């Protein structure tokens, strides 16, 4: 026969891991909500935990 | 894992008005496992320090 491809073995090969990414972009940023005051922090903050204030 | 097997030929003569005709090499592959095990066991405790070692 011959040299023949048909013989030899032929191996396989691999590369290393690569991160997909899920796209849906997410912002609707910025609008409401933003701007923090500082009552809504008056509830942040421990102590005189919730629930909630008036 | 592969491997390349080893030739058997014979001769000719070679001479004057003859020529020579090739020949050819064969290949094949072998296979394995890999396994894995293990155990454990713990102690107590109490008993460890009213025993006298650990």
């Amino acid at each position: 026969a011959y040299t023949k491809i048909s013989d030899v073995i032929v191996p396989e090969l691999f590369n290393p891991y690569v991160i997909n990414t899920t796209t849906q972009l997410s912002a609707f940023f910025q609008s409401g909500i933003a701007a923090t005051d500082d009552e809504l922090n008056a509830l942040a903050k421990k102590a005189g935990g919730g629930s909630t204030l008036n | 894992m592969p491997y390349w097997n080893d030739l058997d030929g014979d001769s000719q003569v070679l001479n004057d008005t003859d020529d020579l005709v090739p020949q050819k090499i064969n290949a094949g592959q072998d296979k394995a496992v890999l396994i894995l095990r293990g155990n454990a066991w713990s102690s107590h405790d109490l008993a460890a320090t009213l025993s006298g070692s650990d």
